[PDB]
């Protein structure tokens, strides 16, 4: 999980004049690795 | 690959050569020229699982 989440805010008087932001960027990842490997031999030999 | 018949396995020449097969539990006549005709078995076996 990453997030990056922001606000800003202004006033200004002199008139006036406002402003207002708010950004929030957010990722979220994930991987699953399963996995299996089976492997045999037999040898057999008779006299 | 075997071919055709080339020699005569059957010439018994008046002779009455028996032999006990042992194995088969039977009595076989030779012809009377075979050096030798014998019944011991082998077996050979031989697995690969892979």
């Amino acid at each position: 999980e990453a997030k990056h989440c922001v606000r800003i805010e202004t006033k200004k008087r002199v008139a006036k004049k406002t402003k207002v932001e708010h950004r929030c960027t957010t990722n979220k990842l994930s991987e699953k690795h399963e996995g299996s490997f089976i492997q045999g031999a037999e040898k057999s030999i008779s006299l | 690959q075997f071919r055709n018949r080339v020699i005569n396995t059957k010439s018994f020449g008046g002779q009455c050569r028996k032999v006990f097969s042992g194995d088969g539990k039977d009595f076989y006549r030779l012809s009377g020229n075979v050096l030798s005709y014998t019944f011991q078995v082998k077996i050979n076996n031989d697995f690969n699982y892979e």
